[PDB]
DNA sequence: ATCGGATGTATATATCTGACACGTGCCTGGAGACTAGGGAGTAATCCCCTTGGCGGTTAAAACGCGGGGGACAGCGCGTACGTGCGTTTAAGCGGTGCTAGAGCTGTCTACGACCAATTGAGCGGCCTCGGCACCGGGATTCTCGA
DNA sequence: TCGAGAATCCCGGTGCCGAGGCCGCTCAATTGGTCGTAGACAGCTCTAGCACCGCTTAAACGCACGTACGCGCTGTCCCCCGCGTTTTAACCGCCAAGGGGATTACTCCCTAGTCTCCAGGCACGTGTCAGATATATACATCCGAT
């Protein structure tokens, strides 16, 4: 049966960052599991925030706050900048 | 010039030497080297920085302006130190 | 009308539709806002780019053109911030950082 | 009944007729088994009528008994000296001092019942409550009654626990903020009679349908004598408001506060009040270090800059000055200013120890009174004390409650003044001080224009 | 001659009497001032609940007491009885927080 | 008919209906089987009973008849099962366990 | 408004265990916190078990498995004893 | 009799002393006390007991009979030790 | 002959540089099966499952030896000893 | 074409006529450019025809060339000695030994092209593949062809990578399990010709519509000569099945396994087989320690208990015994039994080293043959070796594949036996051994009753 | 302190080789259009709880001084461990047979959701009393100088 | 060593306050039907785990040696502890103002549910090149004679 992974997307990002580098399959599995792990962390944190504030909806505000909580230091500010940029562009189109 | 009495020269110094000695004694320590107090203050400051950062994040998300006991409790639980007895 | 992927509208490479579905099928909340998948996909894409860039540099230092778990481990444990992020995480076939305590080294 | 026509024989000195009327009022209340408020104005010998009534209860009805007199800390020596002057035949002492001394006094005298009159401050009462609760008090006398205007105040609660045959209240300013204060006081006086807050409130709901009822209900429970209709031998007070702007430092800091300019600013009110009073109260605005006190103080403070001119002038007129303030730190600033100006102050405050307070008052009321200006604070040293030597009262900064200013200005314009009293209240133009003045005026009109006009 | 205890006895008495009790050991007002000063650097002009500050103090003292127990064990391991900064540093290093 | 509480039917002292509602509004799963609340209620009741008996004994050893956080802390930290369960929990007003290392005791 | 808690239930359990002792308000707040904490732990673990196995239903057997996973040693056996007892009695009536 | 040659007298002894030295050398250790090996074996055995207990619990909840890489991964994540590179 | 210690540093370098597993597959597999017999008899395994267990175990032991070395150096030594291991575990909170 | 009428001059010894026919068959295949399977029965000099054909290719068509002969490890010495006996004029050697010796041999001879015939085992081939892949081989000869019956076996894959002018296969048992094996072998022989698995399968889909087609397709690719229609001089084998029960220990352990009685039991089959063979193969069932070998071994094992009687009896008849088993440990048990019984065994197994194997075989085939019984295993020493000295073959336990038993029993009943061969297969009543016997019988009938009846 | 010679280690090179990147066909999951409904944002209100400073009290903290005991350096003495060598034994890979078990498919069906009505259980409010916290006073115990 | 002596423990007495017990809402849990779909069940199939053996070969194990490292002892000194005095900063209660949190009502707009396509992601071949191995070579380095 079909199993879904983040393989093709991680590969696209890699070819934008290092346009001439490859990644072996074991490392590809490592990156896939890293992506799933961090996704689950952020999603769970947003869920708990929305529950605390007695809301019933996960919005960009909750995702933003969860990113602030989880990612430390410079990663927090850079990631939030990236995400707000993306949502801005998405709404504009 | 009586208006220039003094200031306690910092808030971190408000954690006095005897208070640290009492915390050490509760921990079970008998002799305390004289330099312990300074990095004890440093350690406490770092810990508080982390927790208060988290609690202020929670408060900002809720669009409030008062930090509350529940915000502090959430911050502690997130960092991995659950606290019983405040909600 | 011709179809445009949410990922394309946001100009991402990670898939917004898949993330949206995973959010809605993961029992995280009753409803899911429209911009949550976009914002999350952007964040995951950024983090992956960060790790990949570091690991590619680490590989290139070894005259290698394929990332391997060793390179990923080197990148992560040498970047202190990612190291803090992945403090409790084991990377298979990663190895360890070369580190010898100063006392042991001969006089 | 016993109408007590003339001056007491056993009481020394001659008391004026309205004092006899008040004593008669007290005796009537005592026999009728009701307690009331001797709410006479500031300055008349309320202490004197109280002492006279105690002399009654000792020499006519023959009940020396236990007597408890509660008062602000600063007036305890006043009460002691006065009771030793008018009826120097009663066992009276001040229950004050270190806790060791206090326990010693309790064991010797208080538990030995070797006393007739006990004078204590509020803090001692709330502190030394267990031993005092073991005495079946006959009269509990509370000077400065507006102190218990809140019924949840632990002083109020504790007083509601003593064994008292009867009560009696003194205050020069009975009505402070709203109606509820009166119910608070009366619930202490007659707990059974009233015992109702909302009923009291809605019986009037704050023309003639009420204010007349207001008078009628309290006619027997209160007695007031305005100084204009009773004394008249006293030159009347002369008040004045010296409107001022702000200096450069003041203006700068005032904006800095306004547009929120790493230091904590939460109650903007107090920050603005500090700014208007004197910017040096903010840390660092003073040039330095080194910190020198020569002259930069006066000119960059409109309040003090006007003050120097006025004080120097009055010095050539050769009168004497009282300075009231709301803040102890500003008091320190003023003290340093006189240190520069080579004046002889006699500062009093909330931190000043008891005997130091006594010594300071006696210094300023000395014959030839070596001291020129006397530094006060409206709360600590703004009650009861008898600075009749001076003649000019300067209110540096207004208060949120006007009666706190009335007491302060009346600490000099009282009986045996024999001068003209000039009160110089300082205000700052285009500042919150105007607003606090306005609110104080409304609170004060709510009082004078309604309740005590007939009295 | 006046009565003096040996340099190690009163320490044991303090240990017993402080492990016996439960109250807070840092002075409430100085701790509150410290919390407010720290918190100002993330968002300016915050208000606090009294229970919030009390929770922070509970957690802070609990953390410090645990840290001092670990420090003591390290010092004993090094064959001393006096705890030192190197002992604190090692304890926090082993717990994976430095 | 006449209503009987599910807590009654299972003979419990914790509220089965309330637990069921908390499960259903907590976003734990799309559906909730009927016996899940009963099982969870019984388990919480049992755990509370254990901590309570331990804390009551701890109080009784102090000649006291009301439980306080000190007693709770002693009860928890004196047995390995509950100490391991609550291994990362702070109990306000709990104090610590009386403990002095042996090498510090006088010779 | 109205805040719900486990106060009365913890009081009933205490009056079944020690029919003559008491519990102060801070201690019952602590018990309330403990109950909510352990409830949420078990519920979260059961939820992710059902998710792993691709069910969409939380049932007594996932509660049972989550209990065995959380509670250590002798606690787990007695807890499961008590829970099976309760469900058996419940389904009998 | 060639029947009774020998047995490894345990499985835990299969973790040979040279292997423990190699793990210690990777950990950065230079000189090793001769007693270390027994405590190392005990520590390892305890660790394995915890993880395997959890993995078997997951397995038999799924009503299977085969312990899988994902069962182990969930067990470790439960323990607080996430493992990257084996699915999930 | 090399002096005692030189080869120790050399092999430290070699093993910190490499990445492979250090325990033999069959010994580890037998140990895992024997331990598993005490929870449910007649279990099967996947090769990937046993490899996952070995990865996790070796990582754990390497970390423990790092902390043990830190403790031994703190006690002013170079030889690690069981008391160092026990101290590390207690501080980490595994006791 | 070249029909090669009579016995080769260059080949020593006289070969029987059907051997000449086989040589002619090989020559025909060589000229026609097709490769086939010399699938002659067990026991006839298949090696001899192969050597003869090589002598052809060297002395008639004049191509010494590189020759590669792959065989089981145990038969390498046999091939070497035989090629040195029949045509002692060819450069032949065994590529075996330590890897150091192997590399040395490669560098000296293999890379020096100083060879004509190379004999190697399967493991060496799969190991030493890189240097051997650098030789353009003319003929690659695989003895015991059923070894490559699985096309994913790395031996199969590696053989599918050598540069070979032509191939040739030998096996006494060409068809093992099903049809697919034949396609596997032929895809090695003629990869281009067949190259099809499903087509081969469905061309027949396993009467007359198929089995006749089966014969027709492979008529030129195969050559078989049954011993009955060709030798006509060998005594026929006498087989026997000695049905036995179980002893007390055996019965006890058999149930204990049945109702699952802390040790791992996953393949119940092998556990039951161990039980039926001998319970002492289970650890601890043997009484002790101390462990003594006196007599408790024989009686509590029905297999061995019957064995002792039969072996002792045949000892008085004074014949010689071969013992085949599936398990090396049971072989150890038997060896200890003879140690008690003071017999002279010559055990061989999979762990036995090469020269030890040679020495053992030569010991047992010695004139006067000091040894009585010879211990074997069906896989390791159950192929090719020529133990004609003995006359009684005992199969201790049956195998899942009957041909593995056919080879074992034919290791003694081959040419130059000059005796009567009695094969005693031991079976256990009411045990799985009956089931494995049944399945082996079906697999064997699927073979004999269909494919090779005409051959 | 300095050479000489082993010795380990790093590097360049040619060769497999097997793992990786790429190209193809399918299906299934994502995007579009449309409808309906309920969650959340907004505005108004009010009241309650935070903040700031003062007043009085008083207990703890800071400073200073005397002295002993705990840390640290130095030295000598086993002793335990690292380093080197020869054997064989156990591990590793593969080959075979086999069969249990795990995963896919199609069918009901029993169970859990959804909805409407009603009631009783739980929460907030309001009372008292007993459990505990001082508190003095004597007994006991332990410590430090003998 | 035994006689002061300071700290600790009971212990009875007092008060005090925080626990416990009682009284009205109101809302949320139970009952009763009605659906519809999640999963339990049966059947099939093919795959992957188990057990053994065969064969190779590298690592582990036992043994000997000598050295450097851990440990015990001594001495020094200095630094931290214990104790007394003064004052200052904490604590608690008062007293104002007012910001901000928490409720209520309205409505709208944003999300879900549905049906219809279609294209993007997955599984499956297939060529090929980055890298691991082996070989030889050069180099840094270490430990022992001048
Ligand atoms: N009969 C009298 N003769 C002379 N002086 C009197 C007489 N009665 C009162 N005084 C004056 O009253 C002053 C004492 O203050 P006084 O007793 O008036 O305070 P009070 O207004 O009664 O009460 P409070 O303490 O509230 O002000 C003294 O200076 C004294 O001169
Ligand atoms: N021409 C011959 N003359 C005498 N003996 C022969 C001749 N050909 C074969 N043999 C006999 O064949 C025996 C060797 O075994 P043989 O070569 O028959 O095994 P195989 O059946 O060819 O192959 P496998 O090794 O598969 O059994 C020898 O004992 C030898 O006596
Ligand atoms: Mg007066
Ligand atoms: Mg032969």
């Amino acid at each position: 049966t079909r199993k879904e992974s983040y393989a093709i997307y991680v590969y696209k990002v890699l070819k934008q960052v290092h346009p001439d580098t490859g990644i072996s399959s074991k490392a590809m599995s490592i990156m896939n599991s890293f992506v799933n792990d961090v996704f689950e962390r952020i999603a769970g944190e947003a869920s708990r925030l929305a529950h605390y504030n007695k809301r019933s909806t996960i919005t960009s505000r909750e995702i933003q706050t969860a990113v602030r909580l989880l990612l430390p230091g410079e990663l927090a500010k850079h990631a939030v900048s990236e995400g707000t940029k993306a949502v801005t562009k998405y709404t504009s189109a | 010039a009586k208006r220039h009495r003094k200031v306690l020269r910092d808030n971190i110094q408000g954690i006095t030497k005897p208070a640290i000695r009492r915390l050490a004694r509760r921990g079970g320590v008998k002799r305390i080297s004289g330099l312990i107090y300074e990095e004890t203050r440093g350690v406490l400051k770092v810990f508080l920085e982390n927790v208060i950062r988290d609690a202020v994040t929670y408060t900002e998300h809720a669009k409030r302006k008062t930090v509350t006991a529940m915000d502090v409790v959430y911050a502690l639980k997130r960092q991995g130190r659950t606290l019983y007895g405040f909600g | 009308a011709k179809a445009k992927t949410r990922s394309s509208r946001a100009g991402l490479q990670f898939p917004v539709g898949r993330v949206h579905r995973l959010l809605r099928k993961g029992n995280y909340a009753e409803r899911v806002g429209a911009g949550a998948p976009v914002y999350l996909a952007a964040v995951l894409e950024y983090l992956t780019a960060e790790i990949l860039e570091l690991a590619g540099n680490a590989a290139r230092d070894n005259k290698k053109t394929r990332i391997i778990p060793r390179h990923l481990q080197l990148a992560v444990r040498n970047d202190e911030e990612l190291n803090k992020l992945l403090g409790r995480v084991t990377i298979a076939q990663g190895g360890v950082l070369p580190n010898i305590q100063s006392v042991l080294l001969p006089k | 009944e016993f109408q007590f026509r003339e001056s007491p024989a056993y009481v020394n000195g001659q008391l004026r007729p309205y004092q006899i009327q008040g004593v008669n009022w007290l005796v009537s209340l005592h026999k009728n088994k009701i307690a009331g408020i001797l709410a006479d104005e500031m300055g008349l010998g309320k202490t004197l009528q109280t002492i006279s009534f105690l002399g009654y209860l000792r020499y006519i009805e023959k009940i020396p008994g236990p007597f408890l007199v509660i008062a602000p800390k600063s007036t305890l020596n006043n009460w002691l000296r006065e009771i030793n002057r008018w009826t120097p035949d009663v066992n009276a002492f001040i229950l004050q001092g270190d806790k060791e001394e206090r326990a010693e006094l309790i064991q010797k005298k208080l538990l030995g019942c070797d006393f007739d009159v006990v004078i204590a401050s509020y803090e001692i009462i709330i502190r030394e409550k267990s031993p005092l609760k073991k005495i079946n008090w006959e009269y509990i006398i509370i000077d400065e009654a507006h102190r218990i205007k809140n019924e949840e105040s632990m002083l109020s609660q504790v007083l509601r626990e003593f064994t008292s045959r009867n009560r009696l209240l003194i205050t020069g300013t009975p009505l402070q903020n709203n109606l509820h204060e009166l119910w608070a006081l009366l619930n202490f006086l007659l707990p059974d009679i009233f015992s109702d807050a909302q009923d009291f409130d809605d019986w009037f709901s704050s023309q003639d349908k009420i204010v007349k009822q207001l008078h009628t209900v309290l006619q027997p429970f209160l007695l007031r004598r305005i100084k204009s209709d009773v004394e008249t031998s006293l030159l009347p007070k002369k008040e004045l408001n010296l409107y001022v702007g702000m200096s450069s430092m003041q203006k700068k800091w005032y904006k800095k506060i306004l547009e929120k300019d790493k230091t904590r600013l939460l109650n903007i009110m107090m920050q603005l009040r500090k700014c208007c009073n004197h910017p040096y109260l903010f840390d660092g605005a003073e040039p330095g270090p080194p910190y020198t006190t020569d002259e930069h103080l006066v000119y960059n403070a409109a309040k003090l800059q006007v003050l120097d001119k006025l004080l120097k002038k009055l010095k050539e007129e050769g009168s004497r000055v009282l300075i009231f303030s709301q803040m102890s730190r500003l008091l320190d600033i003023l003290e340093d200013y006189c240190y520069f100006r080579n004046y002889e102050y006699c500062r009093i405050d909330g931190s000043t120890a008891h005997e130091d307070r006594i010594q300071a008052i006696d210094d300023y009321n000395a014959p030839d009174s070596k001291k020129f200006v006397f530094l006060l604070t409206t709360r600590a040293g703004g009650l009861g004390i008898n600075l009749t030597s001076a003649d000019v009262v300067v209110l540096y900064d207004s208060d949120w409650n006007p009666q706190a200013d009335l007491q302060a200005m009346d600490r000099a314009h009282r009986i045996g003044q024999k001068k003209q009293v000039k009160v110089f209240r300082l205000v700052t133009d285009n500042s919150v001080e105007e607003k606090i003045l306005e609110r104080a005026t409304q609170k004060l009109r709510l009082d004078q224009l309604v309740i005590q006009q007939n009295r | 001659k006046p009565h003096r205890y040996r340099p190690g006895t009163v320490a044991l008495r303090e240990i017993r009497r402080y492990q016996k009790s439960t109250e807070l050991l840092i002075r409430k007002l100085p701790f509150q001032r410290l919390v407010r000063e720290i918190a100002q650097d993330f968002k300016t002009d915050l208000r606090f609940q009294s229970s919030a500050v009390m929770a922070l103090q509970e957690a802070s003292e609990a953390y410090l007491v645990a840290l001092f127990e670990d420090t003591n064990l390290c010092a004993i391991h090094a064959k001393r009885v006096t705890i030192m900064p190197k002992d604190i540093q090692l304890a926090r290093r082993i717990r994976g927080e430095r």
